[PDB]
């Protein structure tokens, strides 16, 4: 197979480059499980399978990392996620995170409310969301581009991603929006990336790797969507777990990456092509400063 | 002078048989670690299970004042070594127990200091 010991699976080139129609998602393995090693929590090792693939990547890895943490909130009230992004990030790696309900985390600050309550002075090199709402996996009515805190991650992106920085946010077969697979054409490489111990799911992560700022490629996104559907109807997925037993090689090599401030006058194509090997982030160095909008009521009388 | 003493309301649950508290954020690793108790990436050795600081932590828990003055956190943001044959009860296990100032290993359960 080969595939069971990776810690998931990519969505291979060729289907990127095809022009499907979208149809339902019916995968082959839906209800199988994988077997967890003795008391991981599915949401650790969907983390740590992600965090490996991603090691696996020219990821921007700069001293005063900054990554931010959307949908990091678990109906018990704990991050794991953030608890697994901790432990691969260097240590010192600035690590925010956010959830539209209280919990508590090892992230060094979290602001609750909804995403788009959620502003920041500075720019980001990795932004992580596992923001789902599970009131659109409606198999009964059409399933169209989804907007809410899509549009709020689709600005977040082009207004607060350093150029050279990287992105993984969680889709489904209805969770999704075709302009976040647009803005995928705007980093050297993208995928969509499923974890072996989820792969059951229509659940996958959008990975783009290296920020460019500008469309390197034009993308239609709900022709991307339905490639990326079809991939996963026709290309069944052993669920494995293979790959949490061996967490050697687990942490985020600190490449102390270079950062340098810069207007958009001065990026050249050597430039672009350091961005693209990730070998550069663009953005300020100052201080980070987060904040979360609040809307003040007063209910009496 | 008044304050709820959550530290001593959870110890008398747990011997009245309470069931601990779960969902505590257990990582994968290698299992190779120094073993010492709290540290800022997970440093299991073969004999202890690594979680999550915050989610081991009874007040961050529990959504309480910390009893630092200053309400700082010792757990919350590293990594937290629990004894395999604790590892039911981490948040018990944190509570009672002593980290040695002198080599990071827990009294009693690592730390060789007072004679190998
Ligand atoms: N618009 C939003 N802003 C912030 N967080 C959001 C949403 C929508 C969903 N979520 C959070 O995503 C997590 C995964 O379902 C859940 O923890 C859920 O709370
Ligand atoms: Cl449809
Ligand atoms: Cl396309
Ligand atoms: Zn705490
Ligand atoms: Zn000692």
């Amino acid at each position: 197979s080969s595939q069971a010991w990776q810690p998931g699976v990519a969505m291979p080139n060729l289907y990127k480059m095809q022009r499907m129609l979208l149809e339902k998602c019916d995968l082959q393995n839906y209800g199988d499980s994988a077997t967890l090693p003795k008391g991981i929590m599915m949401n650790v090792a969907k983390y740590t399978q992600l965090c490996q693939y991603l090691n696996t990547l020219t990821l921007a890895v700069p001293y005063n990392m900054r990554v931010i943490h959307f949908g990091a909130g678990s109906d018990k009230g704990v991050a794991p996620g953030t608890a697994v992004l901790r432990q691969w990030l260097p240590t010192g790696t600035l690590l925010v995170d956010s959830d539209l309900n209280d919990f508590v985390s090892d992230a060094d600050s979290t602001l609750i409310g909804d995403c788009a309550t959620v502003h920041t002075a500075n720019k980001w090199d990795l932004i992580i969301s596992d923001m789902y709402d599970p009131k659109t996996k409606n198999v009964t009515k059409e399933n169209d581009s989804k907007e809410g805190f899509f549009t709020y991650i689709c600005g977040f992106i082009q207004q607060k991603l350093a150029l050279g920085g990287s992105v993984a946010i969680k889709i489904t077969e209805h969770s999704w929006n075709a302009d976040l697979y647009k803005l995928m054409g705007h980093f050297a490489w993208w995928t969509a990336f499923v974890t072996n111990v989820n792969a059951s799911s229509s659940e996958a992560f959008l990975i783009g790797c290296n920020y460019l700022g500008k469309p390197r490629e034009q993308i239609d996104g709900y022709v991307m969507h339905a490639n990326y559907i079809f991939w996963r109807n026709t290309n069944p997925i052993q669920l494995s777990s293979y790959s949490l037993f061996d967490m050697s090689k687990f942490p985020l090599k600190l490449r102390g990456t270079a950062v340098m401030s810069l207007k958009e006058g001065q990026i050249n194509d050597m430039i672009l092509s350091l961005l693209s090997k990730g070998r550069l982030i663009i953005r300020e160095n100052n201080r980070v400063v987060i904040s979360s909008d609040v809307l003040v009521n007063n209910e009496n009388l | 002078a008044f304050a709820v003493d959550a530290a001593k309301a959870y110890k008398d649950y747990l011997a009245s048989g309470g069931q601990p508290i779960t969902n505590c954020v257990k990582m994968l690793c290698t299992h190779t670690g120094t073993g010492q108790a709290i540290t800022v990436t997970p440093e299991a050795n073969m004999d202890q299970e690594s979680f999550g600081g915050a989610s081991c932590c009874l007040y961050c828990r529990c959504h309480i004042d910390h009893p630092n003055p200053k309400g700082f956190c010792d757990l919350k943001g590293k990594y937290v070594q629990i004894p395999t044959t604790c590892a039911n009860d981490p948040v018990g296990f944190t509570l009672k127990n002593t980290v040695c100032t002198v080599c990071g290993m827990w009294k009693g359960y690592g730390c060789s200091c007072d004679q190998l």
